[PDB]
């Protein structure tokens, strides 16, 4: 309670979420549709994490807010559809994963992680690693006769 | 001239399905021609299964040369590409 | 019965033409979708 | 079945009378569309007449060739298209400025009539009559033969940000003229759409052509509830629009590429 | 009546021409942008109400940003002609006036048609450039249409960067016709590359590139 050097990060999270809200509502999906085919099922990841790490008894969670925010921020910068240090490579990489980043941030929000899913640190790290690996597995292979 | 230095290699670090299939086929054909086997053969005698065992243990001595559309290529040893 | 007997030829012709039009298109190691001439069809496959 | 979907401006898009006025402005009527039956009378003296109905009209209209054209205008046809005698006579004079002199009975008259004079001419009158009945326009964009008052259940956010349906009039049509309808006032010029993507290419460019092509293919496929993943139809429309122009899936499209001879011969 | 409609259509076309010029990089005064129908009618029409199309012809200079970016951006001349049909005579006068005051680009907006004999003088008037648009075409600005995403011409250095990033040749790019309505609206010359950012339902945002033939 009462902290400020953390309320800054909370406000940054909420402003990123509002940016996503505005972007999706005004550019991508203007008619409101929000159920779209996307890689990596996050519902199933979260429930598998709950099963594996036994999230019953609503135990006191040792998962701090700054670690949640920085974990999701680092994860969003680890989903590689294109590899390279070029600048157009970076632009295309961010354009490639904008919708999926919107999904990952709509699900792994601080209030949601703490209240709705009640994850501890282990389940959280497992969710991030599983998103990493399954996204790397969802990519098309070179050589496909698409 | 067309080879790429191991630092600026910008293709996927993951073995694709086609690379894995062809690598396994080639290794199986080689072993069926009385080639030396790098793994310790414990129970299995089928060359394809031996080749799979070698692929899992990163002991297949082959190289994939990935040609780009401009004619250049990147070289990746099988032991440094990541197998799912 | 007439529909089943008669439309299958138009459908098979359509699928043959589509296959001949799109047969030379492959995802390359840089992510692009190019034809046999090397021309770009999509800069990233499926845009994702 | 060519067709436009003409989205109206919002002020018009909610009111029905205004939308119907825009419909009347956009729809195409020709002199054929409001004409019942044309005669040809020999009227040797312009100031008099051999007929017994319109003598009083021309005696009130007075205080060249003796060949007269007496065309009749049905009542309900005028009523339904908001057309009166004044605009029709003006339109005839618009393309027959001074090589024709037009008389027209009044609108309340028990017989709705038009009379014209040329300035052997029993066949130039026939040629002029045919060309009028087949080329005189009254109002609207040529190429739009019918217009419909359609209702669209658009989903838009509320003032609380929550999505709510909203009941808007819009126009559907028989025929296609994208450029001229896009200009008509009262139309949302930034949202008019055509089901002919060749028209889109000629009017809006190649990227809009790609969008229209995807919309048509998605409509045809998803008609019956089938779902094809996006990337396949995206690839198909990207191959068809990659050169800057529409490449058909035919020999005339496939075999005009620059690929090898053996590929083209194999097809 | 119909005079009001003619004046309104002409005013819409003039606004489209000014939006075209500003989009292409030339500086247009913010007050001449918001030119209203009645104020336009005041400055153009007569006592009889018919409009003088010789007053709309203006002169546009490159905005400094579009000079720092597009170094090949000279001075623009825009003329609304009065002759409905345009022949080799009028094109001769227009080309003479364009070369006479070293105008780089001359936009010649006509009403009815431009005859092929006149049309032949368009490419033979180097080093100046002459483009023509028809007034009927200019009534609606098509870059405002929802299906038309925003096109942005690349500069020479950025085009080189695009070609090297993809290890590409010019002929291996998606293409746009010089007669494309958005290439025509943008004054694209052969070899110049537009960048087209557009909506993507699978990724959110996707950047496309086309070379103008």
């Amino acid at each position: 309670l009462g902290d400020v050097e953390l309320q800054k990060e909370l406000n940054s999270e909420y402003e990123q979420l509002v940016s996503d809200r505005k972007f999706l509502r005004e550019i991508v999906f203007v008619n409101g549709d929000h159920n779209w085919p996307l890689p990596v099922n996050l519902r199933r990841i979260i429930q598998n994490a709950q099963q594996i790490f036994h999230l019953d008894r609503a135990k006191a969670s040792d998962l701090t807010i700054p670690e949640i925010i920085h974990g999701v921020r680092d994860l969003c910068k680890k989903l590689f559809v294109l590899r390279g240090e070029n600048e157009l490579i970076k632009e295309a990489q961010q354009n490639a994963t904008s919708l999926f980043q919107c999904l990952v941030r709509a699900r792994l929000a601080t209030r949601r992680i703490l209240e709705e899913f009640r994850l501890n640190r282990d389940a959280f790290e497992w969710v991030l690693g599983t998103i990493e690996a399954q996204f790397q597995r969802s990519l098309v292979h070179p050589g496909e006769m698409v | 001239e067309l080879a790429i230095l191991k630092e600026e290699r910008t293709t996927t670090p993951y073995l694709t399905k086609y690379e894995r299939a062809r690598i396994l086929g080639t290794r199986a054909l080689q072993i069926s021609m009385n080639a030396p086997v790098l793994v310790d053969i414990e129970g299995e005698t089928d060359p394809l299964q031996i080749a799979m065992k070698e692929l899992s243990q990163r002991k297949i001595p082959l190289v994939i040369r990935r040609y780009l559309p401009d004619g250049s290529y990147e070289d990746w040893g099988c032991d440094e590409l990541i197998v799912d | 019965l007439i529909d089943t007997a008669v439309k299958t030829a138009e459908t098979g012709y359509i699928q043959r033409r589509l296959v001949k039009a799109l047969e030379d298109i492959m995802v390359h190691y840089d992510g692009t979708t190019r034809n046999s001439l090397g021309d770009i069809i999509q800069f990233l496959y499926g845009e994702d | 079945t060519p067709a436009l979907t003409v989205y109206l401006d919002r002020e018009i898009a909610l009111d029905i009378e205004k939308a119907k006025v825009i419909q009347s402005s956009i729809e195409y009527t020709t002199l054929k569309n409001v004409t019942s039956a044309t005669e040809i009378y020999y009227d040797p003296d312009p100031t008099s007449t051999v007929i017994e109905e319109d003598f009083d009209t021309v005696e009130a209209y007075f205080s060249q060739s003796p060949w007269l054209l007496r065309l009749e205008l049905d009542r309900a046809r005028m009523l339904d298209k908001q057309l009166t005698m004044n605009q029709v006579a003006d339109k005839i004079s618009e393309v027959f400025s001074d090589d024709l002199f037009v008389m027209w009975s009044e609108d309340n008259a028990d017989k709705l009539i038009i009379r014209c004079r040329v300035i052997e001419e029993d066949q130039m009158l026939k040629r002029i009559e045919a060309h009028m009945l087949d080329l005189i326009a009254l109002r609207g964009i040529p190429g739009i033969s019918k217009v419909y008052m359609v209702k669209h259940k658009v989903s838009v956010p509320d003032e609380s940000g929550e999505y709510k349906n909203e009941e808007l009039w819009a126009l559907e049509t028989d025929g296609i003229n994208l450029a001229e309808v896009m200009a008509v006032p009262g139309v949302d010029s930034s949202r008019t759409y055509s089901n002919s993507f060749v028209e889109i290419l000629s009017v809006l460019g190649i990227e809009a052509t790609r969008s229209s092509l995807y919309k048509e293919i998605l409509n045809v496929i998803a008609f019956d509830g089938s779902y094809v993943n996006y990337r396949h139809m995206a690839l198909l429309v990207d191959v068809m629009t990659s050169r800057g122009y529409l490449m058909a899936i035919t020999r005339h499209g496939i075999n005009r590429a620059d690929t090898g001879a053996l590929m083209r011969c194999s097809f | 009546e119909d005079n009001n409609r003619i004046i309104s259509r002409l005013w819409r076309s003039f606004r489209t021409v000014k939006e075209m010029a500003a989009d292409r990089g030339y500086f247009i005064s913010q007050e001449e942008m918001d030119q209203s129908l009645e104020e336009f009618r005041s400055k153009i029409c007569d006592s009889m109400g018919n409009p003088q199309r010789k007053l709309m012809s203006f002169l546009a200079n490159p905005t400094p940003e579009a000079l720092e970016k597009y170094s090949d951006l000279g001075t623009l001349w825009v003329e609304f002609c009065d002759e409905p049909s345009v022949g080799i005579k009028t094109m001769r006068n227009f080309c003479l006036r364009i070369q006479e005051k070293n105008f780089s680009t001359g936009i010649f907006i006509y009403q009815n048609n431009i005859t092929p004999s006149a049309n032949k003088m368009i490419p033979t008037v180097s080093p100046a450039i002459i483009e023509t648009f028809q007034e009927s075409d200019l009534v609606v600005n098509i870059t405002h249409h929802e299906l038309v995403p925003k096109h942005i011409r690349l500069s020479d250095g950025e085009k080189s960067q695009l070609l090297q990033r993809y290890k590409l040749k010019e002929s291996q790019l998606p293409r746009i016709q010089r007669e494309d309505p958005v290439a025509r609206y943008l004054g694209l010359k052969r070899g110049q590359v537009v960048k087209i950012i557009r909506r993507s339902e699978t990724s959110g945002r996707y950047a496309s590139y086309r070379i103008c033939l």
